[PDB]
C-alpha cells in the first residue's frame, strides 16, 4: 500500500495551494502538517462516516477537501496562505478500525504518504553569501553561509577530506525570509597556520558552489 | 474544545529502561486516545489505539493505559530503535487532535559545552551587517542558556539559535547562537561577549573580544 503525494511547492503569501493524495489499491484520506520545529496538527479530511469533508476549527473557512473516485485522489486546497502555513503535510488513511456499543471509530493508520512541502513566502531563489569564522589543544573554525533561499545548502570540508568534528547546523530563517547557517570544525590548534581549511558550499536551487578558506586574521 | 497536554516535554533515558510518559485530556474522552512515534522529518507511526489495543506489528514492549482524562505510553525496556517523539491524540467522528509530544532522547553523563566566539569578518562588515556567532560544542544534557552581552548590556530579540541532533557516536548535542546587529550599532559599542549556562559548568563561561583587535 502507498500514499503518492504531489510535490513541493513555493507560494506567495495570500495565494492557495492544492496538494493531492493518490492511493495505490477507495479510502478516506486525511492531512496532517508539521511546520518546522511545531508538532503535529490535523488539517482535515474526508470522513469514512458520511464520504464529506470534515475540517480543523482553526482551518474552517480556509480549507477545502475534495476526492475524485475516479482517480483514487484525494486533494486538500489551503488558501489565503501565511507564512505560519509553511510546513510538511502528509496524507494518511482514516481507516474505520473497531466499534464500541453500536459507535464505530476511525483512526489514521500506516503507511502514510512521504510528505508534501509547502513554503509560503515572497522570496526569489537566490544563493548565498559564504564568510569564514576564523580560528582564534582544540581550536574551532567554521563558514556562515548566509542569506540564500530555498533549502537546502551542503557543506563540505576540504571536499570531503574532513569530517571528523564537523557539525553543520540546521537553517534559521531569518526576518528577511532569506536562510542561514554555520557550519563548524575542530582540529588541532598546532595544525593552524600549516594546513589548509577550506569549505565548500553548494547551493542547487540557484546552482551556486563556492569555496571559501578559512585562516586565522592577521 | 478538547485539548490534549503531555509530560514531560522531554525525556532523557537509556537502553533498557523502563519508560513511561503522560496524556491529559481538558475532559473525559472514555478510551478514545491513540499513541503514535515520530522520527524527525518522517511520517508518524501508529502505536496505540483505545487507550490500551496494540496496533497490528507493533512491538509488544509498547502499552498503554487509562480512560477519561489520564493515559499513559509505557516502554517496558527501552530500545535504541525507540528515541523519537511521541504523541497522543483523541479521535472522534469530527475531529483528531494531537498533544504536543514528548520527545524521548539518549541518556549519558553530563559534558560541559566547549565554547567558542567568532567576531564578525571583514568583508561581511563590507556589505554592512555584522554577525557575531558563538559556538557551544558537544554538551549533554540539552538544556544551554546562551546571553549576548554588548558592552555588559544584556540583548534581547536580536539573536536566533540552531541545534544539531544528537550525535550517533557520542550522544552529544551542539549549538549555535548568532547575534545579527546592522554595521552602525556594532560600531556603537566595543566588547562583545557570549555567556553561557549549563549544568556541566559550575559557573557560567564567558567569551568575549574587543571590536577591531
Amino acid at each position: 500500500v502507498q500514499l503518492v503525494q504531489s510535490g513541493a511547492e513555493v507560494k506567495k503569501p495570500g495565494s492557495s495551494v492544492k496538494v493531492s493524495c493518490t492511493t495505490s489499491g477507495n479510502y478516506a484520506i486525511s492531512w496532517v502538517r508539521q511546520a518546522p520545529g511545531q508538532g503535529l496538527e490535523w488539517v482535515g479530511g474526508m470522513s469514512p462516516i458520511s464520504n464529506t469533508p470534515k475540517y480543523a476549527q482553526k482551518f474552517q473557512g480556509r480549507v477545502t477537501i475534495t476526492a475524485d473516485e475516479s482517480t483514487s485522489t484525494t486533494y486538500m486546497e489551503l488558501s489565503s496562505l501565511r507564512p505560519e502555513d509553511t510546513a510538511v503535510y502528509y496524507c494518511a488513511r482514516d481507516l474505520l478500525k473497531y466499534c464500541g456499543g453500536g459507535n464505530c471509530h476511525s483512526l489514521l493508520v500506516d503507511p502514510w504518504g512521504q510528505g508534501t512541502l509547502v513554503t509560503v513566502s515572497s522570496a526569489s531563489t537566490k544563493g548565498p553569501s559564504v564568510f569564514p569564522l576564523a580560528p582564534s589543544g582544540t581550536a574551532a573554525l567554521g563558514c556562515l553561509v548566509k542569506d540564500y533561499f530555498p533549502e537546502p545548502v551542503t557543506v563540505s570540508w576540504n571536499s570531503g577530506a574532513l569530517t571528523s568534528g564537523v557539525h553543520t547546523f540546521p537553517a534559521v530563517l531569518q526576518s528577511s525570509g532569506l536562510y542561514s547557517l554555520s557550519s563548524v570544525v575542530t582540529v588541532p590548534s598546532s595544525s593552524l597556520g600549516t594546513q589548509t581549511y577550506i569549505c565548500n558550499v553548494n547551493h542547487k536551487p540557484s546552482n551556486t558552489k563556492v569555496d571559501k578558506r578559512v585562516e586565522p586574521k592577521s | 474544545d478538547i485539548v490534549m497536554t503531555q509530560s514531560p516535554s522531554t525525556l532523557s533515558a537509556s537502553v533498557g529502561d523502563r519508560v513511561t510518559i503522560s496524556c491529559r485530556a481538558s475532559q473525559s474522552i472514555s478510551s478514545w486516545l491513540a499513541w503514535y512515534q515520530q522520527k524527525p522529518g518522517r511520517a508518524p507511526k501508529l502505536l496505540i489505539y483505545k487507550a490500551s489495543s496494540l496496533e497490528t506489528g507493533v512491538p509488544s514492549r509498547f502499552s498503554g493505559s487509562g480512560s477519561g482524562t489520564e493515559f499513559t505510553l509505557t516502554i517496558s525496556s527501552l530500545q535504541p530503535d525507540d528515541f523519537a517523539t511521541y504523541y497522543c491524540q483523541h479521535y472522534n467522528t469530527y475531529l483528531f487532535t494531537f498533544g504536543p509530544g514528548t520527545k524521548v532522547d539518549l541518556k549519558r553523563t553530563v559534558a560541559a559545552p566547549s565554547v567558542f566566539i567568532f567576531p564578525p569578518s571583514d568583508e561581511q562588515l563590507k556589505s554592512g551587517t555584522a554577525s557575531v556567532v558563538c559556538l557551544l560544542n558537544n554538551f549533554y544534557p540539552r538544556e544551554a542558556k546562551v546571553q549576548w552581552k554588548v558592552d555588559n548590556a544584556l540583548q534581547s530579540g536580536n539573536s536566533q539559535e540552531s541545534v544539531t541532533e544528537q550525535d550517533s557516536k557520542d550522544s552529544t548535542y551542539s549549538l549555535s547562537s548568532t547575534l545579527t546587529l546592522s554595521k552602525a550599532d556594532y560600531e556603537k559599542h566595543k566588547v562583545y561577549a557570549c555567556e553561557v549556562t549549563h549544568q556541566g559548568l559550575s559557573s557560567p563561561v564567558t567569551k568575549s573580544f574587543n571590536r577591531g583587535e
